[PDB]
RNA sequence: CCUUUUAAUUGAUUAUGCUGACUUUAGUCCCGAUAAACUACAGUUCUGCUUAAACUGAGGAGUCAAGUAGGUACAAACCGUACAAGGAUUAAUU
């Protein structure tokens, strides 16, 4: 009675999630370096909207 | 090891089924006192 | 050789009993009766090989579906024997060529196959072992199989099986007389113990 | 008490707007009973919102027929 | 009669709940697409106005047969429709007078010690 | 008691412009403030209908000057609103939602039932033009152009009846004195959409769908109104 | 102050047929007109019953046969 | 539900402290780097502590310079030395009087 | 609430309500209630309904205080009933409950006589008649002030009209008539009567007694009571002949029938048609001014009583028999078992 | 039946009579102190008051009462519940 079905885990990502696990974003690991590679314009960014 | 007769054959034994239990139930008459004052 | 057929035929019957998830309408329930007789007829089929049909219990399942095809499609998708009237119970047994009895043993089917699913749902999910057969399922349902819920504000569970059953108990219990029991706080009459027979010996 | 032997029936013959509910102390009762059944894989809560001849295996629902 | 609504006989209905303001027959007749109507769109799928003509959100749907109506009730049961998600309903009736089968009604109603709710 | 005393001691009386709630002023605005913030985060409550007309007014100015975006206003509606769940919701939500709808962003609706515990009449209280409401919204700015012109064009009646309010809506063309004939010429960029001043092989490309992007896997929880719930009410026993 | 005597048999019915009135058109009338005109929407559904009240449905039965010109079924399908 | 619950009246469980908590028979709390308990381990069993933290439930490490609480990975009652000399503060329960 | 409505005295009134303006104005009620009916203008026969169990037990009594004797005794007396007897000395009568049964039986059997009767279609009959049922409830714990409220509003109306009043009150212990009333139409149902037709005729309130409590206070200690209480409700299925001249002809029609045609109407479940079919029974306007019609129809002579019972009549059974023939071929019956059904 | 007798303690609209039932007052008085939500795509409502640690070598600083007052299905039921070595060395089995 207990036998349910079979999953592939098999997609690699990351989450983001809040204080108490609750997830947030899911990232890949191309959207994961495309943000590594923009880094330092958004810290530009950020001191320039500060 | 033997504290297990309390409960092993009858209706409080998990390991067993409902017609063993059935079984083990069923009892005879009791000893009459004729026979027993031949013991 | 009948043995293991009789424990694997139960062993399916439960098993394909508790495969629907969430309601259990009388089309599930026809579903799972024309599995059972499946199965009934393939285990035929084996014993042959190297009987089922012919039995009144094969020819009641045959009875069972031939009164569930005459239901009505929304009456298929009820899980519920509540709206079903006596009038709609007579057409059904006049539309099937059978009897108002038989077309009540289908739904008093139903209505066990309900309960039996509750309590599978709550053995399984507590890890407790399931019934093996006919004669484990009686002795433990006399003691741990669910018979309702109970509801704020006193409105009625409906439950058909437990009407049955009630209107039955009362039925037997009605006029017993306690002219012999025992009651707290009522005198005894000890002539009457002296010399009437009791049967508990 | 259970024996019927206090007093405290004499305030029941007034009417009165309504009562405590303690909801907080029993919610957290519920809630170590359902921990207690959890730590061991049941879903009492799941089990208890079932409906009669409902089935759900796991953490299902309404959600898991939408999306199935 | 030709039109639906002058049939002394109705053909097999469904009733949608959840049509947006923007939503037309045409548009009706898309999300039933696949599935026989008991006629034209123009007669088989009937919006519902208010006296100055404002949507309601509900409509009405004919089909060639009650097996095809429930088929597209079981199909389209809570799909979407402009962003919303349509609910179904049957929207006729057995003639078995189910009404007559009421629930017992409570004779214990302890509205002081029972929880609350909006029943 | 009896029913005739209503109008004997109301004979010359008043309504009150707004109703009062039990207990003190500060109880009252608190109890409107917290449910001015479930009803953001619900879009729907059912209350009993004297309540859903007193915070009707209240989620009306909350949306008024949550569109007006300036720092007063965003005080104001900061000193209205408690959770931030509801602040995010209102901000990022209803307001880009409400953008062309110039007031009148919410709605009562009348159960015309009686609640079984304690016979109390009840009502919703609803944001309008959301998933699930209870009836249809209108249409605002131009999507109104285009139902008018849509109405015109359908009838005479149309025509005649709409004749005035359409010269004032840019609908006639002056040259010919009929009716316009490309509607679509009267589109304008709207405060709700992304100015595009800014200006599909992935494997975890996202997929569309009606509300939100899907992701292209699956996560094994149920949806957040599902994931975590308790008892609605344990039972309080009896003491005898 | 107390009554000066027993209110009578006949005073009594009169009082019983007024406040009959007194209630009926204060309130009886008015929960029977409410009741009769949300007939015209889907009824409640309760989703505190759920696990135990039907599923939600929008139709409302017409209770008299004897009056209905149309289908009352449709014919089984094969 | 097992000792989890409580199956009567009482609302908070009263339990004396273990065996292995009381001293004598009791475990020593460095008694998993002595040469004898790692020759019997074997395989078997790996009798160093770090390995049972529950990463669910304790707290990164903080710097011992800044204020910190001490219930988060100590767990006994001493102070380390390798956290700073500590402020010894005593009540002015006279003020007027200076 | 509106603050302004009018509620009503029966007793006083601005406009002068003594006895003299009583009498006069109920004159006046009186002879407007009469003139609205209309009559066949040619009848066949006066038929009258007859009891003949209760026309037997008169006779049986008379017979026994005229003679002193049972009917046929020769030595013997009648004995009457002292304290303590356990015979009843009319035991041989029926109950009130058989009396009901041998009604019900009596009007099946005349039913069936008259569908092989010639000129059966210009025959008068009148008020009375019909099967009649008496259910009874008990253990309410209600008062006889509340319970006068609660049957005097439901006194007369249709059993569906009944049940929707005591739903729309949202009273706690009005479930216990709500019960009753359900109950009751279920049996009738089930017995084979037209729930269509069946009205409440009239009620009976049973005390039972009263449930005591102390009540304790400053100086002395009272005791509160909770009522017990049982109803006796009798229900009557309308000859088709009444029913027609009720809903038809004098324009009494229960508002659960008026609201579900208005339903149907709006919903569009029905053909455009049923706007003239349901003209005489819709609204207040469409009554009175189908009443109007009539009674100009009546005064020149074109208008038929005979005639228009009939057709309706007609119509009424054959939606009726459509209903069970249908219901009985969405079985997917089969056509002996359909031509059965109907022997 | 009639007759004769009976010591029956034999006739009740009334003792603020006694033991009770049932009306009127009347459907009248009586309703204790602060409350909401449980969601068509994340969360943390508001308020009153503040001993809420439950091993760290230490029975966790008392007495008394409940003739078992916080166990258990929206139960004023049935069943169960005070272990002085605290028994699960259960880092086991799987």
């Amino acid at each position: 009675l207990r036998e349910t079905e079979e999953r592939s885990a098999t997609r690699t990502v990351m989450c983001v999630t809040d204080f108490a696990q609750r997830p947030l974003m899911f990232l890949g690991k191309d959207d994961f370096r495309a943000l590594r590679e923009n880094l330092p314009r958004i810290k530009e960014e950020l001191k320039a909207f500060k | 090891r033997g504290i297990d007769e309390l409960w092993k054959g009858s209706y409080l034994d998990p390991t067993i089924g409902a017609k063993q239990k059935e079984a083990n139930a069923v009892a005879g008459d009791a000893w009459p006192a004729c026979l027993l004052r031949m013991k | 050789k009948q043995g293991l057929l009789a424990s694997r035929f139960y062993r399916f019957l439960v098993i394909s009993l508790m495969e629907k998830e969430g309601t259990f309408t009388y089309y599930d329930f026809y579903v799972w009766r024309k599995g059972c007789l499946a199965y009934l007829k393939a285990a035929e089929e084996e014993m042959q090989g190297i009987r089922p049909s012919t039995s009144p219990e094969f020819k009641e399942m045959e009875l069972h579906l031939k009164i569930l095809s005459h239901f009505t499609p929304e009456e298929l998708s009820r899980d519920t024997a509540e709206h079903f009237t006596s009038a709609a119970i007579k057409n059904i047994a006049k539309a099937a060529e059978t009897s108002v009895k038989n077309v009540k043993n289908v739904l008093l089917g139903h209505a066990i196959a309900l309960t039996d699913r509750t309590w599978y749902m709550r053995l399984m999910e507590m890890q407790r072992p399931i019934p093996q057969s006919v004669e484990d399922y009686l002795l433990l349902a006399e003691t741990d199989r669910p018979y309702m819920i109970r509801l704020p504000y006193g409105e009625k569970f409906y439950n058909y099986e437990l009407e049955e059953a009630l209107a039955k108990k009362r039925a037997s219990e009605r006029h017993k007389s306690q002219r012999d029991v025992p009651r707290l706080g009522r005198k005894q009459h000890r002539i009457r113990r002296l010399f009437v027979p009791n049967a508990r010996v | 008490n259970k024996v019927r032997t206090d007093k405290k029936e004499r305030k029941r013959a007034f009417p009165q707007r309504g009562f405590w509910k303690k909801q907080n102390f029993l919610q957290v009762k519920n809630n170590t009973v359902r921990l207690a059944f959890a730590v061991q894989g049941v879903d009492l809560l799941k089990l208890k919102r079932l409906r009669w001849g409902e089935v759900r295996k796991g953490n299902t629902g309404w959600w898991t027929d939408d999306y199935r | 009669t030709e039109p639906i609504s002058h049939m002394q006989e109705k053909p097999a209905t469904l009733r949608l709940r959840g049509l947006p303001y923007r939503t037309t027959a045409e548009d009706i007749a898309n999300f039933f697409e696949g599935y026989s109507l008991a006629g034209p769109p123009d007669e088989a799928i009937q919006l519902h106005r208010r006296m100055d003509g404002r949507p309601t959100g509900w409509a009405s749907v004919y089909f060639e047969s009650e097996q095809e109506a429930r088929r597209a009730k079981q199909d389209k049961h809570r799909s979407y429709l402009h962003g919303r998600y349509i609910e179904i309903f049957i929207n006729f009736e057995t003639g078995e007078l189910e009404w007559i089968h009421q629930p017992q009604l409570s004779e214990n109603v302890n509205r002081k010690h029972h929880g609350k709710d909006n029943r | 008691g009896w029913s005739k005393v209503v109008n004997f001691l109301n004979k010359g009386v008043q309504r009150r412009p707004h109703r009062r709630l039990p207990g003190q002023p500060h109880h009252q605005w608190n109890m409107l403030k917290t449910q001015l913030d479930q009803l953001v985060r619900s879009d729907r409550l059912e209350l009993t209908l004297p309540r859903a007309h007193e915070l009707q007014q209240y989620a009306e100015e909350l949306v008024h000057f949550a569109k007006q975006n300036t720092p007063e206003s965003s005080l104001i509606v900061e000193s209205m609103i408690f959770t931030p769940a509801a602040r995010r919701k209102l901000f990022h939500e209803l307001c880009p939602l409400y953008a062309n709808r110039p007031f009148f962003y919410t709605r009562v609706v009348n159960q015309h039932r009686l609640r079984m515990r304690d016979a109390a009449p009840m009502a919703y209280l609803e944001f309008v033009d959301r998933p699930g409401e209870i009836r249809p919204a209108r249409p605002v700015g131009f999507e109104r152009k285009q139902a008018i012109w849509e109405e015109m064009q359908a009838t005479r009646r149309g025509r005649r009846q709409w004749w005035n309010h359409a010269k004032k809506l840019g609908l006639i063309d002056e040259e010919t004195g009929d009716v316009i004939s490309d509607i679509n010429a009267l589109r304008r960029p709207s405060a709700a959409e992304w100015e595009e001043s800014d200006s599909s092989p992935s494997p975890y490309k996202m997929v569309a769908a009606p509300k939100r992007a899907l992701e292209p896997f699956f996560v094994d929880l149920p949806p957040p109104t599902e994931r975590y719930r308790k008892q609605r009410y344990v039972f309080k026993r009896f003491d005898p | 102050a107390v009554p000066k005597g027993k209110r009578s048999k006949h005073k009594c019915k009169q009082r019983q047929l007024i406040y009959f009135f007194d209630q009926f058109d204060g309130v009886f009338k008015r929960r029977r007109e409410s009741f009769y005109r949300s007939f015209y929407n889907p009824p409640y559904f309760s989703k505190q019953t759920e696990q135990t009240s039907l599923p939600p449905s929008v139709l409302r039965p017409f209770r008299f046969p004897g009056f209905w010109p149309g289908r009352f079924a449709f014919k089984m399908a094969s | 539900t097992k000792h989890n619950l409580t199956y009567s009246g009482r609302v908070r469980a009263f339990k004396p402290p273990s065996a292995a908590q009381r001293w004598e028979m009791g475990e020593s709390k460095y008694a998993w780097r002595l040469p004898i308990p790692n020759l019997l381990a074997g395989d078997e069993m790996q009798l160093n502590p770090a390995l049972r933290i529950d990463e669910s439930t304790t707290q990164m490490f903080p710097d011992f310079s800044k204020p910190f609480f001490h219930n988060a990975h100590f767990n006994f009652s001493w102070k380390p030395e390798e956290v700073p000399f500590q402020q010894t503060v005593k009540l002015d329960i006279t003020p007027w009087r200076r | 609430p509106n603050t302004k409505r009018r509620i009503r005295d029966p007793f006083w009134r601005r406009s002068g309500w003594w006895r003299w303006r009583q009498q006069e104005v109920k004159a006046m009620n009186r002879s407007r209630a009469f003139r609205r009916h209309l009559f066949p203008r040619f009848t066949t026969e006066t038929v009258s309904f007859v009891d003949a169990a209760e026309a037997e037990a008169k006779r049986f009594k008379e017979i026994v205080a005229e003679t002193g004797r049972y009917p046929g005794q020769t030595v013997n007396f009648f004995v009457p009933k002292v304290e303590g007897a356990k015979l009843d000395p009319f035991a041989a009568l029926p109950s009130r409950q058989k009396r009901l049964k041998l009604r019900r039986k009596a009007v099946r059997e005349a039913e069936e006589a008259e569908k092989a009767r010639e000129d059966a279609d210009f025959v008068w009959r009148g008020k009375g008649g019909g099967r009649v049922w008496e259910e009874r409830k008990a253990n309410i714990p209600l008062g006889k002030k509340k319970l006068l409220l609660y049957c005097t509003i439901i006194k007369g109306l249709q059993i569906t009209d009944a049940i929707d009043w005591l739903s729309s009150l949202c009273l706690h212990r009005v479930n216990y008539l709500l019960n009753l009333l359900n109950a009751s139409r279920k049996k009738i149902h089930e017995q084979g009567g037209d729930i269509s037709r069946v009205y409440v005729e009239s009620y009976m309130l049973n005390i039972q007694g009263q449930i005591k409590r102390p009540q304790f206070r400053l100086r002395m200690v009272n005791l509160i009571k909770t009522w017990k209480f049982a109803v006796v409700l009798r229900f009557r299925e309308y000859p088709m002949d009444e029913y027609f001249h009720k809903l038809f002809i004098l324009k009494h029609v229960p508002r659960s029938l008026t609201t579900d045609m208005r339903l149907a109407l709006a919903g569009q479940r029905v053909g455009l048609h049923a706007v003239r079919d349901w003209y005489p029974f819709l609204d207040s306007k469409t009554r009175f001014f189908h009443r109007k019609r009539l009674k100009w129809l009546d005064r020149t002579r074109q208008f038929d009583y005979c005639l228009a019972r009939r057709v309706f009549k007609s119509k009424y059974e054959e939606n009726c028999r459509r209903r069970k023939i249908q219901v009985l071929q969405a079985r997917g019956a089969s056509d002996a078992v359909i031509e059965e059904a109907n022997l």
